[PDB]
């Protein structure tokens, strides 16, 4: 009957100009203490980034668009070039095009272009920042080593996805990929092969001046792990709670299961484990619409998730057993819109929602 | 009888998700350290 | 039903599935038969069973085993292990046996071996 | 492998009787 | 670089995986069945009689691969049902098997 740990409260409230519904939200997680909150916003045909104040101030820093062509982002994700610790804000969408974005120097500093579809998820490896990982509606998930502007690897094929990725996440330590699909299937490749070291130094010892063979991506064709009975629809967003799984569908609950039975180590699973244990599910109300990612904070101590009708939940995922308690849950009479996803700053102070409304709402926790 | 095979078998349950979400739990404090480090 | 208080009377009677359940519960209280002959765990069986693996996963037209162009779901009786192609059953016997042990060497041994296989 | 050929005959002669 | 050839890795791995995935075989006769099946993918060999030659580069491939996994016995065993689903002859099985014994000696 705990009344969970963390209240918030709504301080600002953005729009963006666009007017059309905005996709994704990404704090600068990089970024070293002191320094101003950075998140970037992706919406339409413009990417916008914004500074986080106090009392809500939110200051808006930059902003882009690619007006060429009709290009709809629809995801963001945060990185840095280690030469020179400049952020990068990597952005695609609708085209399936890949642009590595140089906030300092207001310049798309990369282009990437492999994928066959719009491109729904952009996330980077938590140990190596070069490392991309872009789950497209192709039925692949790539691997791309901006350092080297190189295909690492390409992870769909004879037993991959039969329908659009529509998100991934790393592990914790960076070493398995999960990947939800559309096709109902929850794949769990595995970049802690010696293969996944072979591709990954290769791909950083690849110079295309050295030789005229293009260099060899990694097709794996064969995920670690597959399954399809955790949910009966498709899956929009998964999301590794340590050596465990969280995802989400069309059944207004975000479920938290592990792959084998309950005394199954993820790390000593044969790729024919036909068994799937589930531990608990978040049920929250109103959230039948596809594709509204959740998060969680750096630290994994909270999780929150959109909604359809405007409401925000979040979980504390420290309290024993959080498949149990009631959330918090975080409501505004002025947001009527459906929030597509949720960022975390890198302590769980700001949770800033964005909405379908292209509204951008800021939440600061009480405490 | 078949209650409280039942009963037994749901607390079983309920301690093993426990146990396994304190081990998750301690998990993600060594990895959340090692990778704010 | 372990629990309680041989299969059958008294599950049925508790429970009371119910009959059907404590009937299933009586009830219930390589696969090959072809251990590897190279390992040292192997016994002896006739050809028919120590070569039935190679012959019912093997594809004689694209000369691969569990070929994927070709797919027999076993509806045919066994689709007849290596059937009869070996009919070219002529041979020749030679003089200049192998060696110091022989079948050959040994008086009698060629006329033994004629008449057993005669036995038609 | 050994198996002499003497030894394979009377091998063979055990196996014999017995058994649009 | 036409990066179109015979055998696709992802189709040896599911070979592998296939004969891998089988109940009622035992380890050895499953790693000669996949030596084969990978020799044969690597070669793509269509024509009755090249299956004899088949079997020589099998011994000039896989033999050291067999000698070392100790599955001798399978291979002429696999020999045998080559011989008996016809291809292959009993002078090809003879040259075979004192090859693959050269490989042994050697
Ligand atoms: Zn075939």
């Amino acid at each position: 009957s705990k009344k969970c740990k963390y209240s918030f409260k709504c301080v600002n409230s953005l729009k963006e100009d666009h007017n059309q519904p905005l996709f994704g939200v990404q704090f600068n997680w990089h970024s070293k203490e002191g320094d101003p909150l950075v998140f970037a916003t992706v919406g339409s045909n413009r990417v916008t980034l914004y500074e986080c104040h106090s009392q809500g101030e939110i200051r808006l820093l930059q902003s882009y668009v690619d007006a060429d062509a009709d290009e709809n982002f629809y995801t963001c994700a945060w990185t840095y070039d280690s030469n020179t610790s400049h952020p990068l804000l990597a952005v695609a969408g609708s085209r399936g095009i890949i642009r590595i974005i140089n906030p300092i120097t207001m310049q798309c500093i990369k282009h990437y272009v492999g994928h066959g579809n719009a491109i729904n998820e952009l996330k980077f490896h938590p140990r190596d920042p070069n490392l991309l990982l872009s789950v497209s509606k192709d039925h692949a998930l790539r691997l791309w080593n901006i350092q080297t502007d190189t295909l690492v690897a390409i992870f769909g094929g004879v037993e991959g996805h039969r329908d659009e990725v529509l998100s991934a996440d790393y592990d914790l330590l960076g070493e398995k990929i999960m990947s939800c699909g559309m096709d109902h299937s929850l794949k769990l490749w595995r970049i802690n092969s010696k293969r996944m070291m072979n591709a990954i130094k290769e791909s950083y010892d690849y110079n295309p001046n050295k030789t005229n063979r293009p260099f060899i991506s990694q097709k794996i064709h064969f995920p670690d792990f597959s399954t399809r009975d955790i949910h009966r629809n498709y899956v929009d967003c998964v999301r590794w709670l340590g050596d465990l799984i969280l995802s989400k569908s069309c059944e207004n609950a975000i479920v938290c299961w592990k792959p084998g039975k309950m005394e199954d180590d993820i790390d000593k699973i044969k790729p024919s484990e036909s068994n799937v244990t589930i531990l608990g599910r978040f049920d929250y109300s109103q959230c039948d619409i596809w594709y509204m990612r959740f998060s969680m904070d750096f630290w994994q101590k909270m999780l929150a998730l959109g909604n359809q009708v405007g409401k925000l939940y979040v979980w504390d995922l420290e309290v024993e057993d959080p498949h149990k308690a009631k959330c918090t849950t975080l409501t505004h009479h002025k947001c009527g819109a459906a929030i597509r996803q949720t960022s975390f700053s890198r302590d769980s102070s700001i949770l800033i929602a964005v909405c379908d409304d292209a509204s951008i709402w800021r939440w600061d926790r009480l405490r | 009888e078949y209650m409280r095979l039942r009963q037994l078998k749901r607390f079983r349950r309920a301690d093993e998700v426990k146990s396994m979400f304190s081990s998750n739990r301690q998990k993600i404090l060594e990895r959340t350290e090692i990778l704010n480090q | 039903v372990n629990a309680l208080g041989d299969k059958i009377f008294e599950a049925i009677s508790s429970m009371f599935e119910e009959l059907k359940e404590k009937y299933k519960e009586l009830t219930e209280q390589p696969p090959e038969c072809t251990p590897n002959i190279d390992g040292p765990n192997a016994k002896s069986v006739q050809r028919e069973q120590s070569l039935h693996s190679f012959h019912t996963l093997f594809c004689r037209r694209c000369f691969k085993y569990d070929c994927f162009l070709h797919r027999k779901c076993n509806y045919s009786f066994h689709a007849t292990p290596n059937t009869y192609k070996r009919k070219n059953t002529e041979t020749a016997l030679d003089n200049k046996p192998c060696g110091p042990q022989c079948y050959q060497h040994l008086e009698g041994a060629k006329e033994f071996a004629a008449a057993l296989t005669a036995e038609r | 492998g050994t198996k002499t050929c003497r030894q394979v005959y009377e091998f063979r002669v055990k196996e014999s009787s017995i058994i649009n | 670089d036409s990066e179109d050839e015979k055998d696709p890795e992802w189709l040896r791995e599911k070979t592998i995986t296939q004969i891998e995935e089988f109940s009622d075989v035992n380890e050895g006769e499953k790693e000669v069945m996949k030596l084969w099946n990978l020799h044969v993918m690597k070669h793509g060999f269509i024509a009755d009689n090249q299956m004899n030659h088949a079997c020589m580069l099998f011994v000039e491939n896989y033999g050291q691969k067999i000698i070392k996994k100790n599955l001798c016995r399978n291979f002429m065993l696999h020999l045998v049902s080559m011989h008996d689903f016809n291809l292959i002859s009993i002078m090809s099985i003879d040259k075979a098997v004192t090859k693959l014994r050269e490989m042994q000696q050697k």
